[PDB]
């Protein structure tokens, strides 16, 4: 409920400075450590315990 | 009567109304209600009143009755049921028994019914009194307005609606088209001296 | 929350106002809508239970009248309509809602002058700042209410614990060094040898040499 | 902001006040200054209204200090006198300003005891606190500005958005292994091996061997 | 008289006045000043008064003339051009003329001119009177150290500015000594019951 | 902090109270705790200071109640007395104190019915909610206390700091490359080329043909 | 009376007297308690009052004492020494005596003491005065209840303790065990005009 | 005194989700400092500045 | 305009612990930054771009 009331609420917030920066710090983390997980290998993990002796 | 005032935000407003608890306990609190500049109304429980101020004067000083005592005054209604609004209204206005000039009135005989007059002229000896009484006019009804000239001649008139003195206006014309005013009652009502009375 | 039946409101149906913005009457004398509705509460009360019996020799209601109405909003009403400038005769109020949210602000009087409505264009500073409130509003209520679960001690120790994690991984990119190497000599482990690169053991003299440092190899 | 006239004050000059320090009168009916500023104000009215107009037949100045001031206030300030302690006479104003960003604190009396006014050493805690609280008002309108501003929503997702990336710098730097090797054997990529250590394929036998964890080789 | 506080925070202060509010509109509300321990002046729309309480007395109750009236009482002045100030402080100090002590004065002719006393002494059957009219004079007088002693005379006596027996304290020469203060008149027209009058 | 005497209280000893729980009586006129304390107080100042002369003339005890006592609470109070409702007697007054740290609420009424104290089961929403504000109190006090000395500008400087780190960090694991390689050939190192992959020596014509990024090597 | 409201937070409460100021300013603060539906005290200084209401009142209008000026009100009292008590009581009651029918009274010599009595009963002619004084006392004492009903008879009786006719109710022993209330102290001096009287 | 009064105050505050998520932050940001610093040598260049010179 | 007035009034917000706290790991994180950074070889990268193919 939170992040749909504040998803509607987006274009008043996206009015100011900080709140601009905010939202791309924000969508630069989540890309940024999506990419760390993959190239850790966070998702290779997964993918190997999903098909743990099933798969070659 | 709404307009967009933001994004989401919307400009919205509301009415209040309080002339139905002026009439749910009209008893032991009139309603007031201005028609226009010269003409003001008056209700209590079941009976209506008229309150007319301007420059005319039918009632004269020599030959007809004059009103001293707070007790005596209903002599001006022809109903005699209950003057209690019209005391009220009088001792209410700032207009005092002890040593207050007096008031005329007319004699319940005539069919011209209720003629309870005031003087409120800008001159001699009568600046005391009339000023006090357009004060209590102010304090009461909302949108008063002085329709006298100074250093002229001008009355004051209150004649119980249904008489001739208050002509075909009342009934169920003017009275009825009139909106009682909240704020005359809340005026009306309290009592601090510290109001134009 | 608070709610208005029909027959206090013209052309218009019972409505309801929000919790919030009618506990900003708890404390607020300077307001015409708080003044209206605690006269209407005051008569909603009266007619539940004192209109009831009929001991109506006294009179309450004035006794409220003069009591929960502050007289001194009446008469600077008054004295506003006195000059020739906009007051409130306590019949139309306007406040700002947020259609999404559902809440709004305090109803605010529709001044009137010289017996008319003020077109909604001589205030139009007040309910532009009356939406510009509201937004603020809306927004420092979330910041009060964390706030008031939240504690800054718990906050402090999340913040500290962050910077001292980012300072951990700093110094696992940069590495520390862990030992001593002396100058043009091989690893001296498992002895370790202090400023002078000397040691108990016997083995390196304590010749003051100068000494480097070195990571983990 | 609001700004005082030259024939308001004693051997000065027009000096002009803060808005933010003047709106604290608003809903302030225990400081002489506001009483005095309204004072003003309802005379600057009644020169430019109330007085070009020869209608002056109402007597609006004696409702206006019946209601405009705080007659409470008067009469603390009468008792006080009366009891020798010291009290306000309405003359003369004392406050805390910040010379840099001219935000300055509401003026408070200057007490007055025996007909004489204090020594600024009697009340040194009192411009003490006061100084403190300019401080910290100035540090927390920041505050309440920001977060009429700020969501505090916003904040809390930038906030979880840093942990999730410090999370995901941490794996990268220990790194987490992707398959299982078995004991004692290479390699088995491309194959992969389940709990058991066995494949569908037939080629790895469900020996229910231990087997133990790697990362990308 | 600013000193540094802080760091760059600084101690002001400001004067505050109403002389042009007490001046251009010396009517109706006129301005008080506490002169001395036992003189003060009262300064109502173009004329100056002498007010002062001590326990000498020039007033004698055997061949003067008395005040029971609220609107005879214009008679004790010499340039008797309107004593309403002086009806206005009088019944602004909680003095009624119905049910209290009344008062005497001077011979407008005389030549000391007008003279107007109080019996204000605590003394058998003037612990009433007194009393109250001293309370009056706190809420209107800021400061005021009544010379007044248990079992001894003390008059508070009123006197116009110009008269002879006002003496040099009086008119262009003096009185401008003494400061005009607003709390005076704050005290003096507010009508809240709540005070000392 | 404010204490109140032994004769003060029933069945009780001498009893303190907090400054905050007893600085909202600063601007309250809502509560009849806060009446009953100006009056303790306006007493204990008369005795000290009304009573080593025998010039007490004046009425200065019924001025003060005319003063410092809010004849709308008290009028309040009676209509609800005359209304067969709750109301308040001005004796019993109850709170919610943390026991720990010792800093509480303002007391309020303990309601009186049919000449009875209401037991503590039809008010037992006051009380927990109570409870409630007084957690939401202490934690607001702890972030109003923080926000009053901690500028907001430094606590945004080292958040954008962090990030700052934060970021080069990332960049430390990535790396970024410095210098292009050609398409099968070896660095040009120390020679750099341009967009066009060329050389201003000569060595390299502008060919335009493509080039790749390569970190450090 | 504590009890664990939350894991750390303990519901408490705290009772407050002010039987002190009572006592110690016995002229200033007088004293007003209730026994039940008919009964009450009033103290003060140091003479104890009993304020009744009951529906039969042994007195007649032929050969007992009227009082009217506020000047011998006296005379209602065996040991004359002060009835400022009962001054007080009347002025705080909204009792006027200059328009409103006085009261009833029997003989200082008689031996019953003072019987002052108040006509209060909801009848004809007594449909304003009895309303005022139930009014009056509904102000001065907090939980007033009125046996008095509509059509019939009913008095106010008054009588300082030690009477006669005020039997073994006073002395130490009721006059204890009823208990004084602040409240009704502080509606009996305060001056608002907004209060039931 | 602050850290003793966040201590005594444990049980009421760890009633609301974003409290808890706040101390299992806390609490996994420190454990994995220890780690890293145990992963990169600070506990190892303590050990050797303390006993320099002094053992083997 | 906020940095600057932030500068006027340091005397005064160096007087807690935690003010200064925080202005020492702000300084630190932005030193520790710029060391990564031309660790990272950001900055050799910046170089690389602003003198692409005109010395060597
Ligand atoms: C209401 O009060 C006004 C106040 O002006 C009265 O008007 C005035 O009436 C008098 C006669 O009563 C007119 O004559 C004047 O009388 C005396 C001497 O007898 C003196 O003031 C003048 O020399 C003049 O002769 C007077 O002109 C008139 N004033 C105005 C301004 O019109 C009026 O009579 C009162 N009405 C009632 C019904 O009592
Ligand atoms: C406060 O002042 C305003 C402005 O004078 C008053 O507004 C007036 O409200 C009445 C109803 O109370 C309006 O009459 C209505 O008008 C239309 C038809 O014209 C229709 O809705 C109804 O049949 C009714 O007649 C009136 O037009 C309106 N006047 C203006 C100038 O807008 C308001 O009543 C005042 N509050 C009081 C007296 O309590
Ligand atoms: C409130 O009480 C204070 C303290 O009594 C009064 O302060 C007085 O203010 C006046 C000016 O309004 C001062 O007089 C001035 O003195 C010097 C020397 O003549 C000069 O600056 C001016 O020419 C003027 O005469 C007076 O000294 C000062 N009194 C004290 C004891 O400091 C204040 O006036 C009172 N406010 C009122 C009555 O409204
Ligand atoms: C102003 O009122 C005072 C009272 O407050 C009047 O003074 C009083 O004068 C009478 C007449 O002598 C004194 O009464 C009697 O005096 C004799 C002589 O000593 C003695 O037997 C008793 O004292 C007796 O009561 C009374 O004491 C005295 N009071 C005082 C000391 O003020 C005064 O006459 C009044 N003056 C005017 C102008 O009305
Ligand atoms: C406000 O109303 C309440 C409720 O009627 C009053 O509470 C009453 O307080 C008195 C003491 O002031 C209690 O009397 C005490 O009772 C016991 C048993 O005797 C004992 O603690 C003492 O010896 C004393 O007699 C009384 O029981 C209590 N009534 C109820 C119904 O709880 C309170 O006094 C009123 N406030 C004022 C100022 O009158
Ligand atoms: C106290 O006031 C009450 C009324 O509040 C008085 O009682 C009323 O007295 C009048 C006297 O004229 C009675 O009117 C007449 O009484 C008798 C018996 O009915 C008869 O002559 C007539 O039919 C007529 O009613 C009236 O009835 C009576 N009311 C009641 C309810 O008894 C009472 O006299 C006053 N007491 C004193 C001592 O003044
Ligand atoms: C603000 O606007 C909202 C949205 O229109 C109002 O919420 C409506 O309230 C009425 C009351 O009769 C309901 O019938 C509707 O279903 C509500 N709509 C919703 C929830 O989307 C709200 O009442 C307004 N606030 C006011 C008028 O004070
Ligand atoms: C607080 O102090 C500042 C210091 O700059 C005052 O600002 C100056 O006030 C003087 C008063 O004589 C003016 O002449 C200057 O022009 C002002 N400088 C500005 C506005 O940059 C400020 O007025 C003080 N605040 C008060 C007295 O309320
Ligand atoms: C809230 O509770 C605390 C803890 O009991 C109270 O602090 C004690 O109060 C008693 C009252 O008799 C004193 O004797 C003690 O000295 C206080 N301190 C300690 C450490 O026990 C506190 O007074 C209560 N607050 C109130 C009643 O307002
Ligand atoms: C007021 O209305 C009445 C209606 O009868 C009319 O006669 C009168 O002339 C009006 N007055 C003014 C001043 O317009
Ligand atoms: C009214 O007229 C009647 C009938 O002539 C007469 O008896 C009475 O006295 C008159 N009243 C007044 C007050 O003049
Ligand atoms: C105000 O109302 C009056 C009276 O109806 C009218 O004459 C006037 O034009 C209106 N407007 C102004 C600006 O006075
Ligand atoms: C009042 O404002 C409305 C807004 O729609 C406009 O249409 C109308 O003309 C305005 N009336 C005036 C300016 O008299
Ligand atoms: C108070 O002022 C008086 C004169 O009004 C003076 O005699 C006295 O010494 C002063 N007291 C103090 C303590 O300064
Ligand atoms: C008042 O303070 C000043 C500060 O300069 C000092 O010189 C003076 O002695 C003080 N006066 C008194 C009466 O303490
Ligand atoms: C009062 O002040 C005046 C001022 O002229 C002076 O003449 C007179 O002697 C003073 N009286 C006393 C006793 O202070
Ligand atoms: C003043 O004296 C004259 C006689 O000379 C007398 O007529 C007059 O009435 C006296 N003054 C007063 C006010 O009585
Ligand atoms: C009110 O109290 C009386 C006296 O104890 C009792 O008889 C009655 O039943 C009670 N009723 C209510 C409604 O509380
Ligand atoms: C409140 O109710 C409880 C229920 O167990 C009862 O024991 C207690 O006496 C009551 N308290 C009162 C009536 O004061
Ligand atoms: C009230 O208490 C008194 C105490 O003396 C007693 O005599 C009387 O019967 C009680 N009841 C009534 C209804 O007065
Ligand atoms: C009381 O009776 C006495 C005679 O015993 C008598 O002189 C006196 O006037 C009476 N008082 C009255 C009726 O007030
Ligand atoms: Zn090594
Ligand atoms: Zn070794
Ligand atoms: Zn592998
Ligand atoms: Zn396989
Ligand atoms: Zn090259």
């Amino acid at each position: 409920g939170q992040l749909i009331s504040f998803f509607q609420e987006i274009p008043v917030f996206l009015q100011e400075a900080l709140n601009i920066a905010l939202v791309a710090v924000s969508l630069i983390a989540v890309i940024a450590g999506i990419i760390n997980l993959y190239k850790s290998g966070l998702f290779q993990f997964i993918f190997f315990l999903l098909l743990a002796g099933r798969s070659c | 009567g709404t307009f967009k005032i933001g994004l989401h935000t919307e400009f919205q407003s509301v009415t209040l109304t309080m002339q139905r608890l002026l009439a749910n306990h009209s008893n032991e609190l009139p309603s007031l209600c201005m028609l226009n500049n010269s003409f003001y109304y008056m209700r209590g429980g079941v009976n209506t009143f008229l309150i007319r101020v301007s420059d005319i004067s039918v009632l004269m000083k020599e030959y007809d009755v004059s009103i001293y005592e707070p007790e005596d005054l209903g002599n001006c209604l022809n109903k005699s049921d209950s003057s209690w609004a019209i005391h009220w209204f009088s001792n209410a206005l700032g207009h005092d028994w002890l040593m207050d000039p007096p008031m005329l009135c007319r004699n319940k005989t005539k069919k011209e019914g209720s003629n309870i007059q005031f003087n409120i002229s800008k001159a001699d000896d009568a600046r005391v009194y009339g000023k006090k009484i357009r004060n209590g006019m102010r304090h009461l009804f909302r949108g008063f307005h002085d329709p006298c000239e100074e250093g002229k001649v001008c009355y004051l008139t209150i004649n119980q609606c249904g008489d001739p003195s208050s002509f075909d206006y009342c009934g169920v014309n003017h009275l009825s088209k009139c909106q009682f005013d909240h704020v005359n009652t809340l005026h009306f009502l309290v009592r601090s001296k510290t109001h134009l009375n | 929350g608070y709610c208005l039946e029909e027959w206090m409101l013209i052309a218009a149906k019972m409505k309801c106002f929000g919790n919030t913005a009618v506990a900003k009457c708890n404390q607020n004398h300077d307001s015409e809508f708080c003044d209206m509705l605690r006269l209407f509460d005051y008569n909603k009360n009266a007619i539940k239970t004192l209109n009831d019996e009929a001991k109506k020799e006294i009179n309450l209601l004035s006794q409220a009248v003069n009591a929960l109405i502050s007289d001194n909003l009446l008469m600077k009403n008054k004295i506003k309509e006195l000059m020739s400038i906009p007051y409130c005769n306590y019949t139309k109020f306007w406040y700002v809602n947020h259609t999404l949210t559902g809440q709004h602000t305090l109803p605010r009087c529709w001044l009137i002058r010289n017996g008319s409505y003020l077109n909604t264009s001589e205030f139009r500073n007040d309910w532009i700042l009356e939406s510009d409130h509201l937004i603020s509003e809306m927004l420092s209520k979330e910041y009060a209410e964390r706030q008031g679960k939240t504690p800054i001690t718990l906050v402090d120790i999340c913040f500290w614990s962050t910077i001292f994690f980012t300072a951990s991984l700093f110094l696992h990119l940069v590495g520390i060094p862990t030992h001593r190497h002396l100058k043009g000599e091989a690893c001296p482990l498992p002895h370790k040898l202090d400023s002078f690169g000397g040691c108990r053991c016997g083995k390196y003299p304590r010749l003051k040499k100068p000494t480097i440092w070195h990571k983990r190899h």
